[PDB]
RNA sequence: CGGUAAUUCCAGCUCCAAUAGCGUAUAUUAAAGUUGUUGCGGUUAAAACGUUCGUAGUUGAACUUGUGCUUCAUAC
RNA sequence: GCGAUCAGAUACCGCCCUAGUUCUAACCAUAAACGAUGCCAGCUAGCAAUUGGGUGUAGCUACUUUUAUGGCUCUCUCAGUCGCUUCCGGGAAACCAAAGCUUUUUGGGCUCCGGGGGAAGUAUGGUUGCAAAGCUGAAACUUAAAGGAAUUGACGGAAGGGCACC
């Protein structure tokens, strides 16, 4: 059964990555996923994406622009405080200088970088770079 | 047959006739006097071989040359069978044919409405 | 002495036997064939070490009895930001390894050294992580803060001593005895650090000069121009 | 204007069977096709394949030396042609053998160092195409449907299985080279025929003598 | 890349690939300069002013990089009326 | 180490496929895994036609021929090479060769 | 290695490593991505139950107040 | 049990046949039970067939008639399956359109299983079976290799060639 729905647009954005395409059509939209774009596109990591509705779950379909390598989805979502939230930036982020780790704090999804300027936790959720 | 004929028969066989075909004749017993002239040899059956070979193709030439030989002679000739042959052109002047749903192409594409008729 | 001023071949060493290109990297720039080793005794030479790393016999089962040629190592690297690698096998250890410094030096490729988390000082490490296998053997090279050095094993802590990269941390995994698949696993990490598409380089270039483009006179005239 | 398609030259590309394609399509090639009949006549766009000719000529110029331009071919139907392309630019012609690999050459004290390959057909002429894969070439391919594109830019959709398709395109590359300043005077009709490059007959060649002088006795 | 003081430090910068924005590793020998030249609108007369196109080795070895041509040349509009 | 694609012979969703006696040492041996050969045979041979045909009643009554579907062991079958030992590169044909004339042994 | 010219044995000369320290044993930890959550492996190297059903357990799509609009504190 | 064969032959080959093979009634519960590849989900490419079902002929053909049911061909689409072609993915390789997306210390859930080779599927206990046996299942001891895939050695008892009076 279809488990992550956040996880399989994100295999869909990195496997149409490496093959090089620029229009993604993810299926099937939860406002996570739009959440979770939205914080890759403040950052030019992906393009314009468009929403073609359905009344049945929604749909996606994303531009792409080419300058990222790889979206992932840490299942499941390891509850992560402010205190261990460098462990992860070490591992997922493949260098201090840039790269992302979307988490889920209640304040709202924000990456890390944000999250250790407003001083939240939460959740892990995924990580681009 | 059995008598097969080595490299350097061989490979000296091509550098005297593409450079010396003119004034070379057919006759072997002074095609075995001229192989002292435009070349040197220790030997004399080296010449019974390397004049033995070039008269055993030179009737050849004249034949339907094989491949590996520039005559310096047929290819101030293929100047002339660089020959335009007049006039082929347009068969039926426009050409009439046309394969009926590319007459389409001929209209939605080219403004010429000239004559390209059906034939299916 | 030279003793040999080397011959011009192909039409890029053409070039900077005439000087019409001074710099290294611009073949780096459209990634040219950089096919003749005499390249890059101009540009560098001054300050290019050679180290072995093995001198690896190698054996064929002939039937009286057995013929052993020699692989032999060679690792080539201008201190700051070049590096290559040579193997090759022949019927002495001295035509290996006179021939195998040929080898390295074609192989020559620029390495990418960024700074660990703040940028003061003349970058040192390596930009991002990068792995490079060569058959089941994979270095992980990774970003460390100044002064801590090269921590590895011996062999490609030499790889990265003659590369420039100053700070490095490394982890192999695999079959790590096979120094042919342990140079070129690292050999295929450092000089990926130029192939990874960090947010630093966006914005493009004039996209070109294309230098068979820049210089076509001298490659139309037949003239063999000296100097 | 005088870079479009000018139709007079659609009344010869009929001639040539431009129109008539392939059966099996390959979807890198399916852009060009227009339609197909029934039973494989796969029609392609005749327009396009004509703007892939200015588009091929707007890239043919500005290599300064025509010298450095190799035109090959493998087939010997092609060949008739593609020597007699480079009677008037100044290409290099290569007919038949490349002999692999032509890449630390041998008399030669400048090397055969190509900078745009030009090729005929992108299925037979396999062998320098890949080759053309190492010493960084563009590589123009004259195609039909089946064709490969790996490696290839740009490909020209024609018909390359007739003798008049390459009889055409080299005449119609012919015209474009000197249009673009290799001036002659802005594409006025032509001195050299349109038919130069053609098999006078198939092999072997009959004896049609140079401008075909009959003979006056048996 | 640029550190603090200004500078663009260590050696160069490679060019991108014009298609589909990757980089041009530096060893890519499947890369090219494809430099398009345009023309007089009238008649003939090719002018100078060529337009530049990069185009890596990921691509072309898809094949894929005869159309990819054709995307850079209709939005610079060289190729016309597509 | 796996030799073939499809290791013996073609078993395509099956699960298990019925045997069949070989023709000359009646081994079971499964049917699709099995060198099936299938004559079309003169009855005289090619050299008592011109034999027959002078005995016969009739304008020429053309003779009639053998029609039979033998399976053979894969031993049985090298043994008779009918079947070798082809190349490596080789192994991964199934359409090629006669491309001399057709075939004899039937004629 | 030693099977009668021992770069390993018994020594002598020499030489090296640490040094008021050094060797030996068992134990333990790191090496060990050879217990692996981070982090292993299972076509052929050890390793996917003969098959499917199925409670425990583990794991389960989408949707249910979001940016607007005006101002100032505020970067310039 | 014969008859041969062989130095012997409780074997292969040859003859005779008995339990068995076969049908219902149960037991047994294993196999190279193999795709040596658990299962549910998404993605990443061509091309050729190919079984069902759908759909358009701007197709032929059947004659019941130009027809219409039927067949074929063409076009598209599901559910696929089998092959090739290749990675422009992985792998120790042989290879694999999954054995790929297992990325750079990676993350779609879930379960079963492996930890040098032997000893050993043994010993012993429990449990199932009429029994054969099945499931569970060690250690003392021994040992530095055992194993995987591939190269080069036999134009050494294997095909296909090609020579000479050692």
């Amino acid at each position: 059964v279809r488990m992550n729905v956040l996880a399989d647009a994100l295999k869909c954005i990195n496997n149409a990555e490496k093959r090089g395409k620029r229009q993604v059509l993810l299926r099937p939209c939860s406002k996570v996923i739009i959440k979770f774009l939205t914080v890759m596109m403040k950052h030019g990591y992906i393009g314009e994406f468009e929403i073609v509705d359905d009344h049945r779950s929604g749909k996606i379909v994303v531009n792409l622009t080419g300058r990222l390598n790889k979206c992932g989805v840490i299942s499941p979502r390891f509850d992560v405080p402010i205190n261990d939230i460098e462990k992860w930036t070490n591992n997922l982020l493949p260098s201090r200088q840039f790269g992302y780790v979307v988490l889920t704090t209640s304040g709202g999804i924000m990456d890390h970088e944000e999250a250790r300027r407003k001083h939240l936790g939460g959740k892990i959720l995924g990580f681009f770079f | 047959m059995g008598r097969v004929r080595t490299k350097t028969v061989k490979k000296a066989a091509k550098v005297i006739i593409e450079k010396y075909y003119t004034r070379l004749t057919l006759d072997f017993h002074t095609n075995k006097r001229i192989c002292e002239e435009v070349a040197i040899i220790p030997t004399k059956p080296l010449r019974n071989k390397i004049a033995g070979y070039v008269t055993h193709l030179m009737g050849r030439l004249r034949h339907s040359q094989v491949r590996g030989i520039s005559i310096k002679l047929q290819e101030e000739e293929r100047e002339r069978r660089d020959n335009y042959v007049p006039a082929v052109s347009a068969l039926e002047q426009d050409i009439i044919e046309v394969d009926a749903d590319t007459k389409e192409m001929l209209k939605l594409l080219d403004f010429h409405n000239i004559r390209g008729l059906q034939l299916t | 002495e030279d003793s040999k001023e080397w011959v011009p071949v192909t039409k890029l060493g053409r070039l900077v036997r005439e000087g019409k290109i001074k710099s290294l990297e611009e073949i780096y720039l459209y990634s040219l064939p950089i096919k003749e080793f005499e390249i890059i005794d101009f540009f560098l030479g001054s300050s290019l070490k050679d180290e072995v790393l093995k001198i690896m016999p190698v054996q064929k089962q002939t039937r009286a009895g057995q013929r052993t040629r020699f692989k032999a190592f060679v690792a080539i690297g201008d201190n700051n930001g070049h590096i290559g690698l040579g193997v090759k096998c022949s019927k002495e250890v001295a035509t290996a390894i006179r021939g195998a410094i040929i080898l390295a030096k074609l192989s020559v490729v620029p390495v990418r050294r960024g700074y660990w988390g703040n940028k003061i000082g003349k970058p040192h490490t390596v930009p991002c992580k990068v792995t490079g296998k060569c058959g089941s053997v994979s270095v992980r090279l990774i970003p460390a803060p100044r002064g801590t050095g090269i921590v590895s094993a011996p062999v490609p802590k030499k790889l990265l001593t003659m590369a420039g990269i100053e700070d490095c941390y490394t982890s192999a995994r695999g079959s790590t005895g096979t120094l042919g698949n342990f140079a070129k696993a690292t050999y295929a990490a450092i000089a990926k650090t130029y192939a990874y598409l960090t947010p630093d380089l966006w914005k493009e270039m004039p996209l070109g000069s294309t230098p068979y483009q820049a210089y076509s006179d001298f490659l139309s005239k037949p003239t063999p121009r000296l100097h | 204007d005088i870079l479009s398609l000018k139709e007079d030259d659609i009344t010869k590309m009929l001639v040539a069977t431009t129109h008539l394609g392939s059966e099996n399509v390959n979807f890198q090639m399916e852009q060009y096709v227009y339609k197909r009949r029934a039973d494989g006549v796969n029609i392609l766009n005749l327009g396009k394949t004509w703007e892939k000719l200015q588009l091929a000529a707007r890239a043919i110029v500005a290599i300064d030396n025509p010298s450095d331009i190799f035109v090959i071919s493998s087939r010997p139907i092609g060949q008739r042609a593609v020597l007699k392309f480079a009677k008037y630019t100044d290409t290099t012609p290569i007919a038949g053998r490349f002999t692999p690999g032509a890449f630390t050459n041998q008399i030669q004290p400048a090397f055969r160092e190509p900078r745009l390959l030009v090729v005929t057909d992108p299925n037979t002429d396999h062998q320098p195409i890949m080759e053309a894969s190492y010493v960084n070439i563009p590589v123009i391919a004259f195609t039909n449907t089946d064709s490969p594109l790996r490696y290839i830019d740009i490909a020209i959709p024609c018909n390359n299985k007739s003798a008049h398709s390459i009889g055409l395109m080299w005449w119609l590359l012919a015209r474009e080279v000197l249009r673009l300043r290799g001036t002659i005077s802005r594409s006025v009709e032509w001195p050299v025929v349109v038919d130069l490059f053609f098999y006078r007959d198939p092999e072997e060649a009959e004896k049609e003598e140079a401008a075909a002088k009959e003979l006056l006795p048996p | 890349m640029q550190n603090d003081a200004g500078e663009f430090v260590d050696l160069y910068v490679p060019r991108k690939c014009s298609a589909s924005n990757r980089i041009i590793g530096a060893k890519d020998h499947a890369s090219i300069q494809m430099n398009v030249v345009d023309v007089d609108p009238e008649t003939g007369r090719q002018t100078d002013g060529s337009k530049t196109y990069a185009i890596c080795g990921a691509i072309r070895r898809m094949g894929e990089s005869d159309d990819s041509i054709l995307r850079l040349a209709k939005a610079d509009g060289i190729v016309s009326k597509n | 180490t796996k030799k073939r694609r499809n290791g013996g012979r073609n078993k395509h969703n099956r699960g298990h496929v019925k045997p069949v006696r070989c023709t000359n040492c009646a081994r079971c041996v499964p049917k699709d895994k099995a060198i099936k050969k299938f004559v079309i045979r003169n009855i005289v041979e090619a050299a008592a036609v011109r034999d027959i045909t002078e005995a016969s009643i009739w304008d020429s009554y053309v003779l009639p021929k053998l029609y039979a579907k033998l399976h053979y062991c894969v031993s049985c079958a090298i043994h008779s090479k009918v079947v070798r030992n082809r190349s490596r590169e080789a192994r991964r044909i199934r359409t090629p060769p006669l491309r001399s004339f057709p075939k004899d042994m039937a004629r």
